[PDB]
């Protein structure tokens, strides 16, 4: 009599190449990064260039000031909340722990400070979120420092290594 | 400094696709648009303005991205994801005698980034009272429960649920409480012989 | 002598265009409105907070820019999105002009938590529509 | 309206969720009171007034670093330059009635 | 930076019923009651009398946004009469159009 | 693991690809999670903790420390037909109305000792 | 898991002006002939508020300036669909929804018989 | 270098374009091929679809192309390029 058929479950990638991947490619067109005015069309790859690192910068300064005052981009109005619309913090969040302070200001001056702290309030540096951090930031530092953790703590080998 | 650079208009073709230039709803921009529309209110003796620095293009939502071609191609392309229609529901009678309830949807729209509605909660019920198994003394007793939530002409329960944010919530508790008149029409309390 | 916020008219040496030489008499017949949203119409909320938030973008938009905007602004509230519509002048470096661009789409996006796209529009002067 | 009318009232309050035995009217307010949203808890009243501090602040920051071309302080910064050049200017902490 | 004190105080007791909302909902709720002793209504009035004033919707006072008037102001989009009208002749309000019949 | 998040930084960066129409960017604006879900609805994000109406509609289960015949009673059954009929506020709430106005009538014991009436 | 069956169901669209609208419903019959729903066209009575305010600041009460408030209704009646089919016309709606006008979905969804209505005993 | 047309953008764009010289370089050899390997209409193809969707040319690709286009008759359009390469 009356047939159920079963549903069919998709997200955003059936709905999504269904409506926008149907289409074909213009033929003179522009990259659409930029603008699509006339009298502001990229003649050559130097314009290119310079507008693409004029947005960077653009995007650059806005995160600064952005962090430099997070008192004034809380109040949010939205209801599914954007996870992108929230700044970093970088400043450390605990003062009387050891290894959970070290690991808060490595991670999130910074990491001479974090290892200070951690030699101070006697932290063992694990091989994660601490050699890596301080290899990429500072490269004699960072093997005296490699080397400092490895003979005054003897934990993973291989790691470390 | 200064520069001078020529528009899309004699730099495109004629043989090509149009929503492969305007996908998106664009808010028209005298570029890409060869067709030098005039819209406004002139003067006496003179010529309005044509499609540079028009206001009026730009202020009303141009629609140019829905090219009937296109309109075609995106149709076909939504064929996987679609459902044919059963044989057996063709006619309105056949749909009351095999589904006869009904639960109504509210879902409405706000301009802004807010997605809550406060009138999105409502979800009537509506179920058809000729196809359930009501005798007399049964259907009487709901009858004088319900009160005015019936219908006596097209006999539809009409009953309007709303205590809570969500809607499933909402619909459930509706058909408990159905599932508790149909329970109390087939009892009979020590009350009911001073009638 | 009820004057809105139309051009006075003097001698013959105010190039004005064709929103500041209309009354608002003439906006639903030979004009029209700058936004759009669905906030007006009867049986919505969120009016107010939308009139905040675009006259506080407009202000903005005037501040930040000194004397680019030839004319005003067209925002349109498509349920998530912000469209600026507005026109700049060929004044400056393009590079300036992009600039500008990302920082204000940025801060308009982060700050009112809505993807925002600009659109410009280069005029080469100043609009003009009669010597009113 | 008898005692099975009231007996059928008082079941149809009890399913649907109302007040079964009766009551006067006074005692109805704290029902019809709970069963909505007060008014100092509000969408719109609490909201009446936004956080008019943090945009003046924000104001003020994008004006001190220059994003902000503020021409309305920009003139009342001219005036009380004026002002002050003229030999009228704001005195100090603790001096006027008394000097 | 503002210089009107009269909407600040407003806001501030507008802030201050936000917070103090539900004892004063506890309050009235024990008050309209016909039943319970009137001894429970006498302290309950005290307590809600004995309360620092500036924190009560009765206070509440709908001004504008731009210009902090007490008197004349919609309830809509929380302005005033003459904001509305000038806003409305520039071109903001979609819709708003002056009224010809 | 910085490793992990170099190596994810170095597949971002070589699977790049710039924009050609617009149908990119909704694509793109889409990705990151700036517009809506689609068949947009009024139920994503706010679903009340994942609750039912059993929580919602039966509010017997947090009634307790009160008697079954009389004025408090009735006032419990009141305040509890009250804030079932309340689409406003979450059950979380209620049963915190529900204990402070228990801790208030428990506070103040001597007027309904003196009320010719017993307190349960 | 079983779909979700519609019978009647019906997006009412509010506008401004009439020519977006009409252009809009006139999509919206076409892609319907071009997939098979078979809808109808009706058009719902309007409202129009007007309301008097004062013209100056002192007194002008004798001269007052009025606004309107047009806001025309457009609604279609979309019936013989199933609900994937609902769901792509919804999203197809939404996808090419300008911003002058509104939308109000009302679906109405089958359903046979719970599990307590035949002879059920508590 | 019809296999790196196909997997360049046509399947997925990620292997097409690492950086901008290397795509401008990459571009301007395909422009030379095509217009070094076929007639006219390939030429005429690959600088619809790279000098006028990419950049600008440089020296030698530009240079490849004015004698393509003198050797197959197609001197007209010698302005713009000529621009586009100042
Ligand atoms: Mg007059």
């Amino acid at each position: 009599e009356v047939v159920i058929p079963k549903k069919k479950t998709w997200d955003k990638v059936a709905v999504l190449q269904a409506l926008a991947s149907t289409v074909n490619r213009d033929t003179t067109a522009v990259p659409y990064v930029f603008q699509d005015d006339p009298y502001l069309m990229p003649a050559s790859s130097l314009e290119s260039r310079s507008f693409l690192l004029a947005k960077k910068s653009g995007e650059n300064v806005a995160k600064f000031i952005i962090n430099s005052y997070p008192k004034y981009f809380q109040k949010d109005i939205a209801e599914p909340h954007i996870p992108c619309l929230m700044p970093e913090y970088f400043e450390p969040q605990i003062k009387d722990i050891s290894e959970a302070a070290l690991k808060e200001r490595i991670e999130l001056e910074p990491s001479t400070d974090y290892h200070f702290q951690q030699t101070g309030q006697s932290e063992a540096l694990e091989e994660e979120n601490d050699e890596t951090s301080r290899r990429k930031a500072g490269t004699w530092r960072a093997k005296n420092n490699a080397e400092r953790i490895f003979s005054l703590m003897p934990e993973k080998n291989e790691h470390s290594y | 400094r200064r520069k001078a650079l020529p528009p899309r208009t004699e730099k495109m073709a004629v043989d090509q696709d149009w929503p492969s230039v305007y996908p998106v709803a664009a808010p028209f921009k005298p570029s890409a648009v060869p067709l030098p529309v005039r819209m406004g209110y002139p003067v006496k003796k003179g010529v309005p303005m044509a499609k540079e620095g028009n206001l009026e293009l730009l202020k009303i939502p141009n629609f140019l991205h829905l090219t009937p071609v296109a309109i075609k191609k995106h149709c076909e392309a939504l064929k996987d994801f679609c459902t044919e229609w059963p044989a057996a529901l063709d006619s309105d009678e056949k749909c009351e005698k095999h589904f006869p309830i009904e639960i109504d949807s509210t879902d409405y729209v706000s301009s802004g980034p807010s997605v809550r509605n406060p009138r999105a909660r409502v979800v009537v019920l509506r179920v058809k009272l000729s196809s359930l198994n009501l005798d007399d003394h049964a259907k009487k007793k709901l009858i004088k429960l319900v009160g005015e939530r019936y219908c006596k002409t097209t006999d539809v329960l009409t009953i309007k649920t709303d205590r809570c944010p969500l809607r499933r919530q909402n619909y459930d508790y509706a058909v408990y409480l159905l599932t508790v008149l149909y329970h109390e029409s087939w009892n009979t309390e020590e009350w009911e012989k001073s009638k | 002598k009820n004057r809105a916020a139309r051009v006075r008219v003097s001698k013959g040496d105010k190039p004005v265009t064709y929103e500041e030489a209309h009354a608002p008499h003439y906006i639903a017949h030979r004009k029209g409105w700058l936004s759009l949203h669905t906030g007006n119409l009867d049986g919505e909320d969120h009016a107010a907070e939308r009139t905040v938030e675009d006259v506080f973008l407009r202000k903005f938009m005037w501040g930040t820019f000194p004397g680019c905007l030839a004319d005003q602004l067209v925002l349109k509230r498509r349920g998530n999105q912000l469209e600026i519509c507005a026109v700049v002048l060929r004044q400056l470096s393009p590079h300036k002009y992009y600039f500008l661009v990302g920082y204000s789409e940025t801060l308009l996006s982060y700050f009112y938590k809505c993807p925002v796209r600009l659109h410009l529009q280069t005029v080469p002067s100043k609009v003009v529509y009669k010597y009113l | 309206l008898s005692e099975y009318a009231f007996r059928m009232s008082r079941l149809s309050a009890r399913l649907f969720g109302e007040v079964t035995r009766p009551t006067n009217s006074k005692s109805m307010k704290v029902v019809k009171l709970f069963s909505e949203l007060p008014l100092a808890k509000k969408k719109e009243t609490y909201d009446w007034y936004p956080n008019h501090h943090t945009y003046a602040e924000l104001m003020q920051t994008l004006r001190f670093l220059g994003l902000y071309r503020d021409e309305h302080q920009d003139f009342m910064d001219e005036q009380k330059r004026l002002k002050k050049l003229r030999g009228k200017e704001k005195p100090k902490k603790g001096e006027g009635k008394r000097a | 930076h503002y210089v009107d004190w009269r909407m600040w105080r407003d806001v501030k007791r507008r802030k201050m019923a936000y917070e103090y909302a539900d004892e004063r909902l506890r309050i009235n709720s024990l008050r309209k009651n016909t039943i319970l002793p009137k001894i429970l209504q006498d302290v309950a009035d005290e307590e809600i009398a004995a309360l620092p004033r500036d924190s009560c919707p009765v206070r509440i006072r709908n001004r504008c946004v731009m210009t902090s008037r007490p008197r004349g102001v919609k309830r809509r989009w929380r302005l005033s009469r003459i904001v509305f009208r000038h806003l409305a002749d520039h071109g903001q309000l979609s819709g708003i159009q002056r009224a010809t019949w | 693991s910085l490793w992990d998040v170099e190596f994810a930084k170095q597949l971002a960066t070589v699977n790049e690809q710039p924009l050609q129409n617009g149908f990119e960017e909704l694509i793109q604006w889409t990705k990151e999670g700036k517009l809506w879900e689609f068949p947009i609805n009024n139920e994503a994000g706010f679903d009340d903790d994942g609750s039912e109406f059993h929580e919602h509609i039966f509010l017997e289960k947090h009634l307790e420390s009160f008697p079954k015949q009389g004025p408090i009673r009735h006032f419990m059954e009141l305040v509890t037909c009250g804030l079932s009929k309340n689409p406003y506020l979450s059950v979380k709430q209620k049963v915190e109305h529900i204990e402070w106005f228990r801790n208030y009538f428990n506070e103040k014991k001597d007027i309904l000792k003196e009320s010719n009436i017993q307190f349960n | 898991e079983p779909d979700i069956l519609y019978k009647r169901l019906s997006v009412l669209v509010k506008g401004h002006d009439k020519a977006v609208l009409d252009s809009y419903e006139y999509f919206a019959v076409l892609a319907a002939k071009e997939l098979g729903i078979s809808i109808k066209v009706h058009e719902p009575p309007r409202k129009i508020e007007r309301f008097t305010l004062l013209q100056s600041v002192h007194i002008y009460k004798k001269h007052r300036v009025q606004y309107e408030m047009r806001t025309l209704y457009r609604c279609l009646e979309l019936e013989h669909l199933t609900g994937s089919t609902a769901d792509v016309y919804l999203e197809y709606i939404q996808r090419n929804l300008p911003e002058g006008v509104a939308m109000e979905v009302t679906k109405t969804q089958l359903e046979q018989l719970p599990e307590h209505i035949k002879e059920p005993i508590w | 270098a019809y296999q790196v047309h196909g997997l360049l953008k046509t399947g997925d764009n990620w292997k097409f374009i690492g950086p901008d010289q290397h795509r401008n370089f990459y571009y301007s050899k395909f422009f030379d091929l095509i217009c070094l390997m076929e007639q006219i209409d390939v030429t005429l193809k690959w600088y619809e679809d790279l000098i006028p969707s990419a950049y600008f040319p440089h020296s030698q690709t530009m240079i490849h192309l004015l004698q393509a286009l003198d050797v197959a008759n197609r001197l007209e359009v010698i302005p713009k390029i000529w621009k586009d390469s100042k």
